[PDB]
RNA sequence: GGUGCAUGGUUGUCGUCAGCUCGUGUCGUGAGAUGUUGGGUUAAGUCCCGCAACGAGCGCAACCCUUAUCGUUAGUUACA
RNA sequence: UAUUAAUCUAGAGUGUGGUAGGGAGUUUUGGAAUUUCAUGUGGAGCGGUGAAAUGCGUAGAUAUAUGAAGGAACACCAGUGGCGAAGGCGAAAACUUAGGCCAUUACUGACGCUUAGGCUUGAAAGUGUGGGGAGCAAAUAGGAUUAGAUACCCUAGUAGUCCACACCGUAAACGAUAGAUACUAGCUGUCGGGGCGAUCCCCUCGGUAGUGAAGUUAACACAUUAAGUAUCUCGCCUGGGUAGUACAUUCGCAAGAAUGAAACUCAAACGGAAUUGACGGGGACCCGCACAAGUGGUGGAGCAUGUUGCUUAAUUCGAC
């Protein structure tokens, strides 16, 4: 279920499509593998980069939920 | 990792958190390499693409 | 198609080589044949579990032998419902000298057939078709009456 | 002692502790594997973790404590069953947070035991 | 690999009316006889009216109920240090392990004829002092003794 | 008298284990495979479905000896 | 075959539009977590394997919870992966940014490719300098199974591991697959581009992979990225130990490395793959007084039996 070549906005930043971003985490502060999303992977990576920088940012917490 | 959902039925979901966390911190008690890290990253990925799917 | 013209078929499983290998397949359904007249001449003349095991070989005997005992003589010509499916029946074909006639799928290859033509399993409308025509095609050629291959539309055996 | 406090639980391949403490982080209990008879090979598996946990918990009950926090530090296959016993040892849990020693993956660790 | 296989249960002894009497009588066996051990089972009923006084009929069933095993130790071993798993088995093979307990401690002792020997010992394991209870108590507290090898069960 | 380092004849052994195979044929440039393996069943390849398969033999069992119900040939020296 | 001139690009590459990636190096920040430090508590353990042991510990150890210093790398994200000259890269970010991708009609206009020479890099170890040893760990110290054992394991601990100038310029440098050019299905599956649509299920061309047609190979197996198709070029293997030992060239402060022999011997090489078995501290399947149980018997004891080492006038031989 991509969230990002679905939207068409293919504009990946930090703050613009945070939930969409989201919505390949689990809530588990985790993100999906490729075998999961199921995307073009090109997003997913996208995503990968933005939720370790929100890692990074303290938007999700490391091991925490 | 939190757990609230009632007295027992709390633990009862807990259960598979304590076993992903388990698998996951396992590997810092023996000998790792950071290429046999990526071969194990892709026995992993071929592992869950062929049962998991 | 065997109830329009009679002619010798075969419905149980094509063995793994009945025409490149068909003596020791000869005597073997010479044997069958005997011992089922044995039976028809035999009235319990033994114990039953004999004849327990007499039936028992019988129909061992019938569940390979179920679709190739009604020739007696290597076929001139045969026909396949899938080249994939008859892997078998094709491989003692080319062993022999005999075309081949199939009805060849997308994920098979037709490489394998002498006589290629693009008939679906899958989606009956072209199989149904193809036999009922196979079989007023030597029943044209016997002076019989003939149900198919001049309608426009046939009988519609679509499955389910 | 007071009503409320921690239960912690730690594991290593060949230890377990759990100790019963204040919430300002003195204990007021603690046991482990090797108090009993079953040092060693005995004290790695989970009925040793498991009766160290019910000795504290039943020890702080009468120290006085009731529904409890859960503090789990370590990577033990017995820190599952360790806080089940805690919960049927009168010492009953309601939540369960993570104080393990987990590392993001960082540097060299022991040698490899095969 | 043999699995179950039909054991059989001889007709009961038809001067006592008990399956059990007839299990006993053949399990304390000696030179193969049964009219000997049956002489065996009366005097010591005899006997045991006679000193340590009890209905024959109770107290064997008695006994019987209650000197019966709760499970069994199978052993394990993988590389070093061996230890038991629990395991259950059918009643049959708990009333037989009794007829093996009242045999070898009846069938060896001291203390004159065996008459008196056997009606004590028969006495004392159906009173609950131990001869065989006692190992019916600890069968139990086993399992809680080395329930850390106990729970390693494939 | 010996060399079972010639052996025969005879066996034991795995093991009464459920295995050993073979002819028809085909594939693999080749050793090799296939039929037997797997899965069902009395210990049991007693037996069956299946397949590059078809059948057939050896082991095995049903078949043989003893135990064995009734009847049948016939009755003493068993019986009495 | 090669040269001459220019427009055509169509490979060399280039432009416009877009473009994925942990590329690399340098720089910036952060703490989840451990240790020191701070608050404490507490009783008798902690440390750990195959059982345990070395070791820490009543002076407070282990544990218990966070916080400053410290430095390592940054759970999932992590792709029948991307990128990357193989080599290697995973917290995040910035600079240079190499190259991957198409829409590439357009563009100098054969410019091209390999390439001994040469240049560079090639992991990591280790090591010269400056740091931490918080954590790990070679060497080291101890316990432990091997007949010892340095080898499995566990515990600690110096250099070093981690950083920068870096060096050794060596590999299991693996796709065990040298590059560049032109072409070759389908399918399986990860990815990029343009195009047009909700995203997968859409097309095209490519990067990294596989089954597999034709094709190739000794078979295994390559197969669109060939080991194919043909070309071009370079280096190597024309037997193994001999053999990285002889001489000898070169790199290095350091630890050590690149090219490179023989006499002598074998018909072979720890030659390769496939190919039928049993074993496996690899198992699946199928069964047996094969195992438990009691009955016993022997090993414990007496004779009865025959033998064996010994002893005889022979203690007949074999069955081991």
């Amino acid at each position: 279920y991509c969230r990002f070549c679905a939207i068409g906005q293919l504009r990946i930043d930090l703050i613009d499509d945070l939930e969409a971003l989201k919505r390949f985490l689990s809530p588990y502060a985790k993100i999906n593998p490729r075998r999961i999303t199921g995307n073009c992977q090109m997003h997913q990576r996208h995503v990968a980069k933005a939720l370790k920088r929100a890692r990074y940012l303290a938007l999700v917490p490391f091991v925490k939920d | 990792e939190v757990k609230n959902d009632d007295l027992e039925l709390a633990l009862k979901k807990f259960k598979r958190v304590s076993l992903e966390i388990r698998r996951l911190a396992q590997r810092h008690e023996y000998h790792l390499r950071k290429g046999m890290r990526l071969r194990e990253k892709r026995k992993i990925a071929q592992k869950k693409r062929r049962k998991f799917r | 198609i065997a109830k329009r013209v009679d002619v010798a078929f075969i419905t149980q499983r094509w063995l793994g080589g009945t025409l490149t290998n068909f003596k020791t397949l000869s005597i073997s359904i010479n044997k069958l044949n005997k011992l089922v007249e044995k039976q028809a001449e035999n009235a319990a003349d033994l114990t039953k579990k004999e004849n327990l095991m007499l039936s028992r070989e019988i129909e061992r005997l019938e569940k390979f032998f179920g679709g190739v005992k009604s020739l007696k003589r290597l076929p001139n010509l045969l026909i396949v419902d899938d080249p994939v499916y008859e892997k078998n029946a094709v491989a003692e074909a080319n062993i022999l000298r005999i075309p081949v006639v199939a009805l060849c799928n997308t994920n098979t290859n037709p490489e394998l057939v002498d006589f290629i033509i693009p008939a679906n399993n899958h989606q009956p409308q072209s199989t149904c078709l193809l036999m009922n025509l196979l079989a007023d095609a030597v029943a044209e050629a016997k002076a019989m009456p003939t149900m198919f291959a001049y309608k426009p539309d046939e009988e519609i055996q679509i499955e389910i | 002692n007071v009503s409320s406090g921690i239960i912690h639980v730690s594991c290593s391949p060949n230890n377990t502790i759990v100790s019963a403490s204040d919430p300002g982080g003195n204990v007021l209990c603690w046991a482990s594997s090797g108090t009993m008879g079953f040092k060693g090979s005995r004290k790695k598996t989970p009925y040793s973790a498991g009766i160290a946990a019910d000795k504290v918990a039943k020890t702080v009950k009468e120290m006085g404590m009731a529904t409890v926090k859960l503090f789990v530090k370590g990577t033990g296959r017995g820190k599952d069953t360790a806080i089940r016993s805690f919960a049927n040892a009168g010492l009953s849990i309601t939540e369960i947070n993570e104080k393990t020693p987990i590392p993001h993956n960082g540097c060299k660790p022991p040698k490899r035991p095969r | 690999r043999k699995n179950r296989a039909p054991k059989r249960t001889v007709l009961p002894d038809p001067v006592f009316n008990n399956t059990l009497v007839t299990r006993i009588i053949n399990v304390i066996m000696e030179d193969g006889k049964k009219g000997l051990a049956q002489r065996i089972l009366y005097g010591a009923f005899d006997l045991i009216e006679q000193r340590t006084k009890e209905k024959p009929l109770t107290v064997f069933e008695r006994a019987v109920g209650n000197v019966m095993p709760r499970l069994e130790l199978r052993v394990r071993r993988i590389a070093g240090s061996n230890y038991q798993v629990p395991t259950e088995v059918p009643q049959d093979r708990k009333i037989a392990l009794a007829l093996r307990w009242i045999a070898m401690f009846a069938r060896k002792r001291h203390e004159k004829t065996m008459l008196e020997k056997i009606a004590n010992e028969i006495i004392d394991a159906s009173n609950n002092t131990g001869a065989a209870i006692k190992k019916k108590d600890d069968t139990h507290k086993m399992a809680e003794a080395n329930k850390a090898f106990a729970h390693m069960r494939w």
